[PDB]
């Protein structure tokens, strides 16, 4: 409601969420 | 050691038989004990020296010592530096080892890939094996050609000249006897040096010693890549000396300023090209060994790409050697040979002693066995060892006669003078099996014209008939009716040595030859029907689309040779010679005019008469070309003549005599199943099975690795202009920074020097063999088209692109365009803790040092946004992705990868306090998505233009 | 640097150069409109009275006017050059709270002599037109003992340094909800301010840091609730924040003084990596 806090420590998560998605789909990409 | 002495004590000594040798249970007795015969390598390094070497060593210990000493500043208190400097030595040594340590363990493997092999006689028997397991009693064979295995003391020589050129450094060949004729072991006549090719000739020695106790045992591309490497560091120098002094003037503690010139010189030159080209050469050249094709240096692999023109010779490559006889020629009857096993057709009278006489003239020259041990297996499909000529001849008799073996010990011959090239006359003299007539039986072979001038009697029907001139041109016409069939005809002849003359006692000299061989009688001809390679007529037509003349330089008769060169493709249909044009036209070959043919076909014997400038207008005013019965010498002759006009002439060869061509030749084929040792150790190149198109894949693939190279140069460099411009805008415009350091190397230690390996296994595209050769001289690996295309086209949008991305997180944070301008002053001020933005708020200074980070940090995600689409357009620099495929899936781990670290750097916890990295929220990742399409859109646009029309403006100036 | 390839006979490395340079003129001027455009559709996006993200303009920092090179406050008071600098700055910054700029023009406004709740001047947008603004009056600060309207430090004292809050648009700070806090005014009242201090940095700089004395509306220690919340540059030019004059009457001579200014609030944080959110450092020091 207030504009002085972004929600950090979920968009944290989010990005090491789809840093880990991707590292892994490369990694099953080069073994197939 | 041994020389001095005669042959029992030093046979009996190592418990050898001179006539049978070792036997076999002996063999690896001595073998375990005395252990393999080679030399002993030089010590191997443990395989962290150099790992040590590259990272410690060099121009980076300096680089380390500085990291330890910010490491230290910052721990008594900075840290920024010490990262970036442990960063930048700690990538570029890991990435140039794994690169090293590839190419190393690739060329490792081609030692052992084609063996090294001696004639061994052991019980009786004589086996091609590997010369490692050469034991110290063993005895061996050594024939001209090839290189002995080791120390040998002659036993039984036959005129063997061997050529050392490795003591005495001299290319004289010096002759071995049996006999002694120095007590010095070095320049004795007995001894044969180990590692000494054999020239000429062919002795039997006894090894006395193996191994360690032996006589032994006591390119452009890289070179043009330094050249460029270096010219853009000293510009990196410059400009990174200029604008650090010039921070410093504007004032950064000195500190900020060092930071400033490693970002520069980081960003302005590629750290990782030398390795990346070395591996591009190192993985296409185990590429061209997987298929029949072993290049023994790496520069062969930089050639074999421009080749212009390649010499062949006919049998063995253009055709699968192994001939069986088709037809025969005699009594002035054209017979064929009927190989079914039943003996169907009776198309042939047997009874007639011409045909005996005929398997007594070409029956006994033939040094071919079955290896003794063969039942059940049909004479046809007996595996022997010898030539292909021989042997064929063989199973032509077989079929007719009863004894393999039986009726070639009946007789026994006391003349031998083996087959050469050059002397083309195969003799033989052979006791008569008549118990009343025991003559001396004499034997001819070779070339049927060459040696009809040696007869003045001819077999007819039975009985010999005198000298006609008819007969001459019945011969002539059976020739050419053999000969246009695409076969191969052996002439031979047969006569018998006067009782009375010569008594029957005399001794048959060999080098001064007595017997008389200029009067003899002749039998017939016989066709010998070689078909051509099934993968053949292909190869040449796609040396015929991409410009590469093929040239035959056969040994044979130029009707067999034209006939085969038809039927290969190498004369294409619809195009004429000289003679065929004439007898067309029936018009006398002396006033046909050159200019209306294009293909001809020049014998051997007028080329020894031919000037230079005739041999240079021959090869230049036509382009089907054949050179008939020629020598290795002539061969030399054309391929030193066919490189004058600006060829990249390569030649193939297999025999002793074609060293000096495959020297002079720019690209040297030897022959892996069919080639002696001399030429396998002088050519650049070795044809694991001779078969030609083994030759055009070789080709297929240098032209490969250009493309390839000239792909990943491009991408590297596209990315070293957004890599500077910001710091450009920086001073220039007075705005804040856009781009610090570590976002520096990220983008050039990562996105960059990286993902570009995956672009060396891209595939061929469709027109890689439908366009002419490159020139070595005037095309080069770096050109301005390839400089302008990433520094003004790609890599200005790449820089677009980031921009955009800092301008939108800027003024999405309040500080809009309008008024960033000449706000550099105040921002990096340290003291001003109330700068304004455009909405009137007032930041502190670490409030404002969190966005400018936040935007370094989108500048690095929007420069690996574009890139992605950098890298797709560089699949192809003729084609198009769509016609492609993403086939390779290195290309695209290495986007994956990119990206998972791109999306890591930002979004883990605890990075903003030592990379300087923040994160970004989710629609801060979009903003470079238009200049990607834009890159896409602008490179497709560009490629189908280029496609339409050839030679246009574009490819002028754009295709690079 | 072969002579013979500047001009053989045709052109200077190319023939008559024209089609390489119109391309790239052209490539360049459809880049750059691709670039503007581009940069347009992002101004389009944005608001014209608040940005977009505000977070990262934390609770907003603390201030003091005299702009110092290095945190320092060095000064004899014996030469009158010696502060010319400090007292200069300040002039510098207080010439725009005169009285004599505060006329009202349907701007300015006659706003309360006492603290009071924020005044919310309708929303951040354009239904209306400016806003108004409520007038800080400069001798509200004052001096104890000394020249009418002094905004210096003479040989006695030291200068009474300025104690400004940062603008954050649309802020409104609330005070602490409790009693009893580490501030003891001597009339203490929760709402309608923002409780300021200005303390030693340690114990050895507590001794003989003087009884400091805050200058303020409403001769109580903090920044008035009715300035706020700020509305914009566009919306509310000439916008007066609030001040608060510390002064420092005795310290010792030639000794240098850490002195840190802290700003309590329930909005208001603090930051360890930052030294200027919400708290400030100063040192000072006479010479004899
Ligand atoms: N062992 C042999 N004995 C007698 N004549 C032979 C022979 N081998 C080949 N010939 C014939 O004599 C000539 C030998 O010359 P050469 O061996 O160099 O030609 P070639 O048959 O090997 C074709 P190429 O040079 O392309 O391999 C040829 O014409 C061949 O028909």
């Amino acid at each position: 409601m207030d504009p002085f806090h972004y929600d950090y420590q979920t968009l944290r998560i989010g990005g090491l969420v789809f840093a880990v998605v991707l590292f892994s789909v490369g990694i099953l990409l080069i073994l197939s | 050691t041994e020389h001095k002495m005669s042959v029992e004590e030093v046979c009996r000594k190592y418990n050898t038989d001179c006539v049978q040798g070792l036997t076999h249970s002996k063999a690896q007795e001595i073998l375990a004990r005395d252990g393999p015969n080679a030399l002993t390598p030089p010590p191997t390094t443990p395989e962290w020296v150099k790992f040590c070497r590259q990272l410690f060593g060099g121009f980076s210990i300096l680089l380390w010592i500085g990291a330890i000493l910010c490491f230290l500043a910052y721990g008594i208190q900075n840290l920024y530096l010490g990262i970036v400097l442990a960063a930048v030595v700690i990538i570029t040594g890991c990435f140039s080892y794994y690169q090293e340590a590839k190419s190393s363990k690739i060329m490792e493997s081609f030692k052992n890939m084609v063996p090294q092999q001696a004639l061994v006689i052991r019980e009786g028997e004589k086996m091609q094996v590997n010369a490692e397991e050469v034991v110290v009693g063993d005895l061996v064979e050594i024939k001209g050609g090839d290189r002995v295995p080791a120390d040998l003391r002659i036993i039984s020589a036959h005129g063997c000249k061997v050529d050392n050129s490795s003591l005495t450094g001299e290319s004289e060949p010096q002759t071995r006897s049996p006999d002694c004729t120095h007590d010095n072991p070095l320049e004795t006549r007995n001894i044969t040096f180990f590692s000494t090719n054999c020239v000429e000739g062919t002795a039997r020695g006894v090894v006395v010693a193996t191994g360690d106790r032996t006589v032994m045992g006591r390119t452009p591309i890289a070179i043009e890549i330094e050249h460029f490497i270096q010219l853009i560091t000293g510009v990196a120098v410059f400009l990174g000396v200029s604008f650090f002094i010039l921070s410093l003037i504007l004032g950064y503690t000195w500190l900020e300023a060092v930071i400033f010139l490693i970002g520069i010189i980081v960003a302005n030159v590629p750290e990782g090209l030398l390795a990346t080209v070395t591996v591009c050469l190192t993985l296409t050249a185990k590429r061209m060994a997987r298929k029949n094709c072993l290049v023994k240096n790496l520069e062969a692999v930089e050639t074999l790409g421009s080749t212009s023109t390649i010499c062949s010779d006919k049998t063995g490559t253009l055709t699968q050697n192994r001939m069986t006889v088709a037809h025969m020629w005699f009594d002035n009857q054209i017979h064929e040979a009927d190989t079914t096993e039943d003996q169907s057709g009776t198309s042939f009278d047997k009874s007639s002693h011409t045909w005996v006489a005929l398997s007594h003239i070409a029956g006994l020259c033939n040094r071919a066995v079955f290896k003794g041990g063969q039942d059940n297996i049909p004479v046809l499909k007996r595996d022997v060892a010898g030539d292909a000529s021989e042997s064929a001849l063989l199973k032509c008799i077989e079929l007719s006669s009863g004894s393999v073996k039986l009726m070639r010990e009946r007789n026994k011959k006391v003349a031998e003078i083996p087959f050469n090239s050059t002397n083309k006359y195969q003799l033989s003299i052979h006791e008569t099996e008549d118990p009343n007539d025991n003559r001396y039986l004499l034997v001819m072979k070779g070339a049927p014209e060459r040696i009809l001038d040696r007869c003045s009697t001819i077999l007819l029907q039975g009985k010999e008939q005198p000298l006609d001139e008819e007969m001459k041109e019945a011969f002539q016409n059976a020739y050419l009716e053999l000969g246009g069939l695409g076969e191969r005809v052996l002439g031979f002849c047969h006569y018998y040595l006067p009782e009375e003359q010569f008594p029957k006692g005399f001794a048959f000299d060999c080098d001064d030859v007595n017997f008389t061989t200029d009067n003899l009688c002749f039998v017939g001809l016989m066709s010998m029907i070689d078909p051509p390679r099934a993968a053949v007529p292909d190869a040449v037509g796609k040396c015929r689309s991409a410009g590469i003349k093929v040239i035959m330089v056969t040994g044979d008769h130029p009707i067999t040779a034209k006939a085969i060169a038809k039927g290969v493709g190498i004369i294409s249909e619809g195009n004429e010679t000289v003679e065929d044009i004439a007898a067309r036209l029936n018009i006398p070959v002396s006033q046909v005019n050159p200019r209306d043919a294009k293909a001809c076909v020049i014998h051997g014997t007028d080329l020894k008469d031919f000037t230079s400038e005739q041999i240079d207008e021959i090869l230049q005013n036509h382009t089907e070309i054949v050179f008939a019965r020629t020598s290795p010498q002539q061969k030399l002759i054309i391929v030193e003549g066919c490189q004058r006009q600006g060829a990249i002439v390569a030649v193939t060869g297999d025999g002793v005599n074609d060293s000096p061509a495959l020297k002079k030749a720019d690209i040297g084929v030897a022959m892996g199943i069919a080639g002696s040792d001399v030429s396998k150790q002088a050519a650049d190149m070795i044809l694991l099975d001779d078969n030609f198109a083994s030759i055009v894949t070789g080709v297929e693939e240098g032209r490969l690795i250009f493309d390839n190279l000239k792909k990943s140069i491009a991408y590297t460099l596209t990315s070293n202009i957004p890599e500077i411009t910001p710091f450009l805008l920086f001073i220039m415009a007075n705005i804040p920074l856009p781009l610090g350091t570590i976002t520096i190397l990220c983008i050039d230690l990562g996105t960059d020097m990286v993902p570009a390996i995956s672009l060396a296994y891209e595939a061929a595209e469709s027109d890689i063999m439908k366009r002419q050769p490159r020139n070595p001289r005037t095309d080069k690996l770096v050109n301005e088209r390839l400089i302008s295309m990433a520094y003004g086209q790609i890599g200005m949008i790449q820089a677009l692109g980031g921009f955009f991305s800092y301008f939108v997180i800027l003024a999405e944070n309040g500080f809009l365009p309008g008024n960033l301008v000449g706000i550099r002053l105040n921002w990096d001020d340290r003291t001003v803790n109330d700068l304004e933005d455009s909405y009137g708020q007032q930041w502190t200074y670490e409030q404002r040092k969190v966005v400018e980070f936040t935007c370094h940090t989108a500048f690095f995600v929007s420069i690996v946004v574009v890139q992605w689409a950098d890298l797709i357009i560089c699949k192809t620099r003729r084609n198009s992705v769509f016609q492609q495929g993403m086939k390779n899936k290195i290309l695209i781990f290495g986007l994956f990868e990119e990206t998972a670290l791109a999306a890591f750097l930002s979004y883990c916890p605890g990075m903003d306090v030592a990379l300087r990295m923040y994160p970004l929220k989710p629609s801060w990742w979009f903003c470079a998505f238009p200049y990607s399409f834009l890159i896409f859109v602008y490179d497709e646009i560009r490629k189908l233009i280029l496609r339409r029309n050839p030679g246009g403006w574009v490819e002028k100036e754009t295709y690079y | 640097i072969w002579n013979s390839e500047k001009k053989e006979f045709l052109g200077r490395t190319g023939g008559s150069w024209f089609k390489i340079l119109l391309f790239y003129v052209i490539f360049y001027g459809c880049l750059a409109g691709i670039f503007i455009g581009t940069i347009q559709v992002m101004l389009l996006t944005i608001s014209e009275f608040k940005p977009t993200y505000q977070d990262r303009v934390a609770p907003p920092g603390l201030t003091q006017i005299p702009q110092i090179q290095k945190t320092e406050i060095s000064f004899r008071p014996n030469d009158p050059k010696s502060y010319e600098a400090y007292v200069l700055n300040i002039v510098r910054f207080l010439e725009k709270y005169k009285d004599s700029a505060q006329r009202d023009d349907m701007i300015f406004e006659d706003c309360g002599d006492v603290p009071s709740e924020p005044k919310e001047r309708g929303d951040f947008n354009h239904e209306r037109g400016e806003r108004k603004v409520c007038r800080f009056k400069l001798e509200w600060l004052g001096n104890c003992s000394g020249l009418n309207d002094e905004t210096y430090g003479y040989k006695e004292g030291k200068p009474c340094i300025i104690i400004k809050l940062n603008r954050v648009l649309g802020f409104k700070p609330k005070p602490p909800k409790n009693e009893s806090l580490e501030t003891y005014p001597v009339m203490k009242y929760n709402p309608n301010v923002l409780p300021v201090q200005c303390t030693g940095k340690r114990d050895e700089d507590k001794d003989k840091v003087g009884n400091v004395e805050y200058f303020g509306l409403g001769n109580s220690p903090g920044f008035p609730l009715q300035y706020y919340p700020y509305y914009g540059k566009l919306l509310q030019p000439k916008y007066l924040q609030p001040l608060l004059a510390v002064q420092f009457t005795n310290l010792t001579m030639d000794t240098e003084i850490r002195i840190e200014c802290k700003a309590y609030g329930e909005n208001i944080g603090y930051s360890e990596k930052d030294r200027f959110q919400g708290r400030f450092d100063v040192k000072i020091e006479v010479k004899s």
